[PDB]
């Protein structure tokens, strides 16, 4: 009478995996990570550690400033909201021994906890 | 040389219920340059040919926004400078296509894309009465 | 006599670059947009923040690869993707370059909650149009 | 080694690890005809990271290959 | 006709609107409930994004010493040379 | 760090505006009817008479964010027209021409 | 499950890798959600809390304090009518507009003339 | 002090997997690419500059990646996930007959970091009367309540949905009212049959 073929569901990163799998390795090309002008091109393996340690050093500069100033990047402005990108709150309550010792676990130090338990 | 040995593929289910039936995708690119346009075109007509579906194409005209602004600061009223942004419509239209044809494909198409580009899908798709009529 | 966008006639001590030297008329006949946006198109809206973000963003990174570039930037934002492209100059240590990419980045994405990446070209000296 | 040789790729991770490996795997190439070696290296080097162009030059002087040294030796410089 | 005001009732009844009669000035409830205001309007809610954040990273972020602000400086020396010179 | 507090004003009076928005729409809503009694019509119009001053949506001006020139400004932009003859010469935004037509 | 997450977490750690593509670096701008996933809904999120469009537009149910009669219900009914049309707010902004009335004018129920 | 490495050009071979070299989209990366393409308005007797400064490359949109052999390929790989059509269902005639409701709806899709926008709300659904109503009564009731949303020239009955947000939302409530509709043309009314 009526043939219907049937649905499927995918993963968001399904297709990409395909996408990625149909493609084989780049040859003779250095890291995607590594920039592809020759000049920033990192032609030795120290070298090349010193400047992705540079680059990681930068993203920890970069979650420093936003966990020093995170009024700054409060804003939602992206319509999907996105924890990863929120700032981060590692700040103590109020006196507070019930909540503060449900905080403990959240923040993950000690000097919290030797107070606590005094 | 180097030749990976099994290509790892993702998982894909069928699931028991059916697919949707889209009965004709009519997707409209609105650019600025024309030869962006006509090998975005190239390049979709190519992709829909390769898979195996229909296809059509026509160049709906160009459409124009203008405005005049003062060419100078404090008083001169009879000398202005004109401005106009010319926006460039594609439309492609994709007959008899199936639910997840329409997701690949849209899929694919939509992170080819290029930057100065637009992208309007109009989705068409048929279905039977419901039960309560 | 209109003074827009153009560069002085010298007596040809001034090295000017293609964007620098075409004048602002020549814009669409014989030059590209710096920026790749589909706000000004028609339907589309946020074209002021889509203006004013990627002016701040070219002031910012103008200010943070200072003495290196020697040109304008090219943007290119394709859906959520921002792409950045600029040319500089090989003054500084390829450590000081890719911490300043690096800090640039997260600090772009972290302020715009968007995926932002670029691109730099190296040159030994600035490339010249002419010398007028 | 080419036994040894899906995303089975990431247990490599540190830098010091990978040059070990690298280092051991082109030595074991060089001191096995050394086409498809050369080969094999002029596909990775770009990729790819003293002691293995030392032996790559003593393997290049067994095989009497001698036109390939100095392309090798620009490379490295 | 009677026959058409009850085929509008009927319509309205099915579409939503008012089955009942009603003048302008009722509408104009319709209406202003049905489009938001200016005032809620995004447009007005957000004019520009604030100068306030912007100003405050750049100055922050000098006093870190990366951006090596142009205008800045110049402010600044012009400022010393001033208080310098009376 | 506002350009002046004349932008500081219209700023102030844009959040009034918004934080007393539909409270000013039902308000005007209820005066504006005309089946309900005159004696409510009065009422709320006093209530709008008694609201705070800086709250109408009347008040405020589309002035432009960079130059804070309040004439010669466009709505979907929001540029004055000096800085957007100057971004669109230098080739600062995109798909913008001289119309030679 | 705390030391669970932690050997997860280190599990972890030893995994990840540095990419060498920009479709690995695309997978990971998915996998952490930034990327926008195809087709675009323009409703990826944002699902208004389940609500349904009866709940938007159908408000008799939250008509019970008045007969079918007075000016009062003429003046619901076309606040209905125009909350209905609206699609930009939602059942809660509308019970609350609601809301807000029935307190207006039961406290000024001085009248009901 | 330090210089610069010459560029792929030279390196890079006749036989090449460009698929491969530029997987995604990118920028023009001159020293990367080993074509001389240049572009830019030329002096007299003078030429376009070369690709290393030709920045109006990278200004114009980018089109090295994604190359035929790319998408060959690519389809090739995707062509075992796509699926086929109904082989029955070849024409218009028997497509509207096997299902007959039309529904369509619509989004846009624009460069930025928001997605929202409040068309993807708006959609539209058709259906023609012809087959569907089976009487009359209801059919001439249902065609003098409806007071533009048809068209007799083609026969068809059209009706568009925006006043909820959600697309679903939208799709149900106009499943509902038809169903409604269809359920109040079927009674009457004495001032109904009083005409
Ligand atoms: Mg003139």
């Amino acid at each position: 009478e009526v043939v219907i073929p049937k649905k499927k569901t995918w993963d968001k990163v399904a297709v990409l995996q395909a996408l990625a799998s149909t493609v084989n390795r780049d040859t003779t090309a250095v890291p995607y990570v590594f920039q592809d002008d020759p000049y920033l091109m990192p032609a030795s393996s120290l070298e090349s550690r010193s400047f992705l340690l540079a680059k990681k050093s930068g993203e920890n500069v970069a979650k420093f400033i936003i966990n020093s100033y995170p009024k700054y990047f409060q804003k939602d402005i992206a319509e999907p909201h996105i924890p990863c990108l929120m700032p981060e709150y590692f700040e103590p309550q109020i006196k507070d021994i019930s909540e503060a010792a449900l905080k403990e676990r959240i923040e993950l130090r000690k000097v919290k906890a030797s107070v606590d338990m005094f | 040389v180097d030749v990976p040995k099994d290509l790892t593929k993702p998982v894909v289910t069928i699931s028991d219920e059916p697919d949707i039936l889209y009965k004709r995708l009519s997707v409209l690119v609105k650019g600025h340059d024309k030869a962006v346009l006509d090998s975005y075109e190239y390049f979709a007509v190519l992709a829909a040919k390769e898979l195996g579906i229909s296809i059509k194409v026509h160049e709906p005209p160009r459409k124009i926004e203008r405005f005049t602004l003062l060419q100078s600061v404090h008083i001169y009223k009879k000398h202005r400078v004109q401005y106009e942004m010319r926006t460039l419509y594609r439309c492609l239209e994709l007959e008899h296509l199936t639910g997840s044809t329409a997701d690949v494909y849209l899929e694919y198409i939509q992170r080819n894309l290029p930057e100065g580009v637009a992208m309007e899908v109009t989705k068409t798709q048929l279905e039977q009465l419901p039960e309560h009529i | 006599k209109n003074r827009a966008a153009r560069v002085r006639v010298s007596k040809g001590d001034k090295p000017v670059t293609y964007e620098e030297a075409h004048a602002p008329h020549y814009i669409a006949h014989r030059k590209g947009w710096l920026s790749l946006h589909t706000g000004n198109l028609d339907g589309e809206d946020h074209a002021a923040e889509r203006t004013v973000e990627d002016v701040f963003l070219r002031k910012f990174m103008w200010g943070t690869f200072p003495g290196c570039l020697a040109d304008q930037l090219v943007l290119k934002r394709r859906g959520n993707q921002l792409e950045i492209c600029a040319v500089v100059l090989r003054q500084l240590s390829p450590h000081k370059y890719y911490f300043l990419v690096g800090y640039s980045e997260t600090l772009l994405s972290y302020f715009y909650k968007c995926p932002v990446r670029l691109h730099l070209q190296t040159v030994p000296s600035k490339v010249v149009y002419k010398y007028l | 080694a080419y036994q040894v040789h899906g995303d089975n790729w990431k247990f490599i991770g540190p830098d010091q690890h990978r040059n070990f490996y690298y280092s051991k795997f082109f030595d074991l190439i060089c001191l096995m005809q050394i086409d498809v070696t050369l080969k094999w290296y002029e596909d990775l080097i770009p990729s790819a990271y003293s002691q293995t162009m030392i032996h790559l030059l003593q393997a290049l002087d067994v095989a009497n290959r001698l036109e390939v040294i100095p392309k090798i030796w620009k490379d490295s410089k | 006709s009677e026959y058409a005001f009850r085929m509008s009732r009927l319509s309205a009844r099915l579409f939503g609107e008012v089955t009942r009669p009603t003048n302008s000035k009722s509408m104009k409830v319709v209406k202003l409930f049905s489009e938001l205001p200016l005032a809620k309007k995004k447009e007005t809610y957000d004019w520009y994004p604030n100068h306030h954040t912007y100003a405050e990273l750049m100055q922050t972020l000098r006093f870190l010493g990366l951006y090596r602000d142009e205008h800045q400086d110049f402010m600044d020396e012009q400022k010393r040379l001033k208080k310098l010179r009376g | 760090h506002y350009v002046d507090w004349r932008m500081w004003r219209d700023v102030k009076r844009r959040k009034m505006a918004y934080e007393y928005a539909d409270e000013r729409l039902r308000i005007n809503s209820l005066r504006k009817n005309t089946i309900l009694p005159k004696i409510l019509q009065d009422v709320a119009d006093e209530e709008i008479a008694a609201l705070p001053r800086d709250s109408c949506p009347v008040r405020i001006r589309n002035r432009c964010v960079m130059t804070s020139r309040p004439r010669g400004v466009k709505r979907r932009w929001r540029l004055s027209r000096i800085v957007f003859r100057h971004l669109a010469d230098h080739g600062q935004l995109s798909g913008i021409q001289r119309a030679t037509w | 499950s705390l030391w669970d997450v932690e050997f997860a977490k280190q599990l972890a750690t030893v995994n990840e890798q540095p990419l060498q593509n920009g479709f690995e670096e695309l997978i990971q701008w998915t996998k952490e959600g930034k990327l926008w996933e195809f087709p675009i809904n323009n409703e990826a999120g944002f699902d208004d809390d389940g609500s349904e469009f009866h709940e938007h537009i159908f408000l008799e149910k939250h008509l019970e304090s008045f007969p079918k009669q007075g000016p009062i219900r003429h003046f619901m009914e076309l606040v209905t009518c125009g909350l209905s049309k609206n699609p930009y707010l939602s059942v809660k902004q509308k019970v609350e507009h609601i809301e807000w009335f029935r307190n207006y004018f039961n406290e000024k129920k001085d009248i009901l003339k | 002090r330090r210089k610069a490495l010459p560029p792929r050009t030279e390196k890079m071979a006749v036989d090449q997997d460009w698929p491969s070299v530029y997987p995604v989209a990118a920028p023009f990366k001159p020293s990367a690419v080993p074509l001389p393409v240049r572009m830019g308005y030329p002096v007299k007797k003078g030429v376009p500059m070369a690709k290393e400064g030709n920045l109006e490359l990278l200004k114009i949109p980018n089109f090295l990646h994604l190359t035929p052999v790319a998408i060959k390929k690519h389809c090739e790989a995707l062509k075992d996930f796509c699926t086929e059509w109904p082989a029955a269902l070849d024409s218009d005639e028997k497509c509207e007959k096997h299902f007959p409701i039309e529904i369509d709806s619509t989004d846009y899709v624009s460069s930025g970091p928001s997605v929202r926008n409040p068309r993807a709300r708006v959609v539209v659904l058709r259906v023609k009367l012809s087959s569907l109503n089976l009487d009359d009564h209801a059919k001439k009731k249902l065609i003098k309540l409806v007071g533009e949303r048809y068209c007799k020239t083609t026969d068809v009955l059209t009706i568009k949905t925006d006043r909820c947000p959600l697309r679903r939302q939208n799709y149900d409530y106009a499943v509902y009212l038809l169903t409604v509709l269809y359920h109040e043309s079927w009674n009457t009314e004495e001032w109904e049959k009083s005409k």
